[PDB]
């Protein structure tokens, strides 16, 4: 699904198709650079999505002061020190899943047991 | 309020008021106490134009 | 030499607030990280 | 005829495709003739919706999940009954099937809506019946010059009323 672009000339490649040997070609419009297509895949519209809730984590969350602390413990290192904060994600039907980051195994976990 | 920790919602967090009046607030109390009594105040001054410009 | 410090109105989400001097400092009339 | 070889070639095949094999050929040939001729008994060529019956018997035959009603046809499962069945829900298979009932108990409790309950006590008299069931609630309307307007509804009929 991604862009690739022309290595002699970093420019957006376009889809177009052999008239014979019926592959997808990815010639370049800018120079005579033409490559063969890995998928039939072009082009994905994907009108629902649920996705956002856990990234942005910079190594150094716990560096900051704000966020609170608890004693639930990270399930690789056992430590029970631990930084929580909810989803990353602000829709109105977002839930109230939870995410832990810890510092001494640096690993995000969460409550769900469904 | 900048005053608790992250993403809460506890009573004290969105602040359900606690105390009676007698033994005092505190001053988050105080200060969502002001917030409800200002929208009062707010939609009643807007609504008596409104129902006089109807009533006549 | 620094014991004060001006904040805005802009900063404040840095920033943690005690209410009071030792409201949970060290580790019937009313009730009260 | 086209459409009376045409299933027919197509009963054929997927009797010879199984593991169970045809050395009673005859038998499962007559087999496939006794399922066209209870298949046209519906439409005899002469009706669009043949197609669409042949299509939910042949992919439920060539599902796999499940191999097993290849076996069960065989074996019995007579085809006259298996125009009438109309029991493509409710075949091949079980694990699906009760899927389809959790999807559907769970579609129903969804499109149920909103059913705010109203507390009740005793502390008040209705109006209509006079009984004390009242579905009490309590909010402020007026301007500051005075408290809360004590709303008062009944629950034991519906009959609101207001106290002063
Ligand atoms: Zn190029
Ligand atoms: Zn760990
Ligand atoms: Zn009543």
């Amino acid at each position: 699904t991604t862009f690739r672009f022309c290595r002699d000339c970093n420019n957006m490649l376009y889809p177009r198709e052999d008239k014979e040997n019926n592959r997808l070609l990815f010639e370049c419009r800018t120079c005579s650079y033409v490559e063969e297509a890995g998928s039939p895949l072009v082009y994905r519209h994907e009108l629902i999505t649920n996705i956002g809730e856990t990234a942005g984590v910079v190594q150094d969350i716990g560096s900051d002061p704000t966020l609170p602390r608890s004693d639930r413990e990270c399930p690789k290192c056992h430590s029970r020190e631990n930084v929580f904060f909810q989803s990353q994600q602000r829709r109105k039907d977002t839930s109230m899943v939870l995410f832990f980051v810890c510092l001494s195994c640096s690993h995000i976990f969460t409550s769900d047991q469904k | 309020l900048p005053h608790f920790s992250k993403d809460d919602y506890s009573p004290e967090s969105k602040g359900f008021v606690e105390n009676s009046y007698l033994r005092g607030l505190t001053p988050q109390e105080f200060f969502f106490h002001a917030m409800g009594g200002r929208e009062g105040l707010i939609d009643t001054a807007v609504k008596t134009a409104e129902t006089g410009y109807i009533q006549r | 030499e620094g014991l004060v410090e001006y904040i805005d109105a802009e900063e404040e989400e840095s920033i943690l607030i005690a209410m009071q001097p030792e409201d949970l400092e060290p580790a019937a009339k009313r009730i009260r990280a | 005829h086209k459409l009376r070889d045409q299933v027919l070639k197509a009963l054929y095949d997927v009797l010879a495709k199984e593991s169970e094999h045809p050395p009673q050929s005859i038998l499962h040939t007559a087999k496939a003739i006794e399922s066209e001729m209870n298949k046209v008994n519906n439409c005899d060529t002469n009706e669009a919706a043949y197609k669409a019956r042949y299509r939910i018997i042949y992919s439920n035959v060539i599902s796999k999940n499940n191999p097993d009603l290849k076996h069960k046809i065989a074996n019995g499962d007579i085809t006259p009954e298996f125009l009438a069945t109309c029991d493509a829900k409710d075949l091949a298979p079980a694990p699906l099937k009760q899927k389809i009932e959790e999807i559907a108990k769970q579609n129903l409790y969804n499109a149920q809506g909103a059913t705010i309950e109203r507390s009740v006590t005793d502390r008040f008299t209705c109006g209509k019946c006079k009984e004390k069931k009242v579905s009490y609630y309590q909010l402020q309307t007026r301007s500051a010059d005075e408290p809360l307007t004590t709303f008062c509804t009944c629950e034991a009929c519906g009959n609101r009323w207001k106290f002063s």
